[PDB]
């Protein structure tokens, strides 16, 4: 419920603020009248270093719910990406992002971005949210590549 | 920067030996240390083969939000109950849970599945002589280097857990030990629940100083 999430919320804030993986970006909403919406964060993840995705900064948003810590906080890229584990919506799909499969409420936001990272360059055969990226992917690597290296550069901090 | 190592090739098929020592250093977290979800030891019973994929938004008639037990399985909570027994586990990893994983035909079409190892049959060696368990490979060099056989990593392995267990007992209920490169228990532990887990798969076998200086990497 309400004001139990915050808590959780501002100690995330604190922990991310004091230490953060390099390039990795993190902060709430700010609410208009000098105040900030703790359950609204704008999120931006840089490719991982040795992958196609690498150079170009995704931005995504993070939704969290009054049920937090106990219910995942569901991510949309911002805009949605080429990738199968991502729906044309922007909802990134992932084990830890679902309650009744491996999310965890001590559960860092720390560890939810690393995941979402990592996603970039493995993605996840068993969950075909892209159809279109699945069936590059899966017949095609080579045009598959072409399409991420291009997003990477598409999106990169200019 | 350091390669990720998948849970699914980590639980399912090594094929790197490395693997073989990863899977062990999770084993150690996951019995007297850390319990995690994904990061468990045990096998997984929503394989994609077995039930769902499991792709986002569940696919039964049931609440949602509140799951029985499919992806919160506890490996410490049997290990506890059977009070840390060194047959019991190792006729579980070693001997049951690979026996289970042969069930997944569609993951050995190409590469040698695993065999299965039972604590008695390791015990009476037939593969090779049984000969005095005290030291029957006359070797030279370090002794630590000294790559061991199969009854020597199983025995060390049920002796770690000896130690292990009352490290643990005397840290009091509730407690988690960390795993360390420096402490004789807990890298005798990882040394042979590794080079037991390769010999499954018919992998060569390593050395508790080879290993020593890649477990803690």
């Amino acid at each position: 419920m309400s004001g139990i999430a915050l808590s959780r919320l501002a100690q995330e804030r604190k922990a991310w603020r004091k230490d953060h993986p390099f390039g990795f970006v993190a902060v709430p909403t700010k609410n208009p009248d000098g105040t900030m919406n703790l359950m609204n964060w704008e999120c931006a993840i840089p490719g991982k270093k040795g992958t196609p995705w690498e150079g170009g900064l995704f931005k995504l948003r993070m939704l969290f719910k009054d049920d937090y810590p106990s219910s995942p906080p569901k991510c949309k890229f911002e805009p949605p990406l080429f990738h199968p584990n991502v729906y044309p919506s922007g909802t990134v799909c992932l084990s830890i992002l679902e309650e009744d499969k491996d999310w965890r409420p001590a559960i860092t936001i720390k560890q939810i971005l690393l995941g979402i990272q990592e996603l970039l360059n493995e993605p996840n055969i068993q969950d075909p949210a892209q159809a279109e990226a699945y069936t590059i992917y899966c017949q095609n690597r080579v045009e598959y590549e072409k399409r991420v290296r291009a997003q990477a550069k598409k999106f990169a901090p200019s | 920067t350091q390669r990720t190592f998948p849970g699914c090739t980590i639980r399912n098929t090594p094929s790197e030996p490395i693997h073989c020592i990863v899977w062990a250093k999770y084993l150690f977290n996951q019995l007297f240390g850390e319990e995690d979800a994904d990061q468990e030891v045990s096998p997984d019973r929503a394989d994609p083969e077995a039930a769902w994929e499991p792709t986002e938004a569940e696919a039964r008639a049931r609440a949602s939000n509140e799951d029985g037990d499919i992806k919160r399985i506890s490996t410490k909570e049997w290990a506890k109950s059977t009070g840390y027994d060194p047959v019991k586990l190792f006729t579980k990893l070693f001997k049951d849970d690979i026996r289970y994983l042969l069930t997944m035909d569609k993951l050995w079409r190409k590469r040698k599945p695993p065999v299965p190892l039972d604590w008695a049959e390791v015990q009476s060696q037939g593969e090779e002589t049984n000969a005095s368990d005290q030291q029957n490979e006359p070797q030279l060099g370090l002794k630590d280097q000294q790559v061991l056989d199969v009854k020597s990593y199983a025995r060390l392995f049920s002796k770690s857990i000896e130690t292990l267990r009352v490290h643990l007992a005397e840290k009091g209920d509730g407690a988690e030990l960390i795993w360390d490169k420096d402490d004789p228990s807990a890298m005798d532990f990882v040394t042979s629940a590794a080079n037991l887990r390769m010999h499954i798969f018919s992998m060569n076998m390593k050395s508790r100083f080879d290993i020593k200086s890649m477990a803690g990497n």
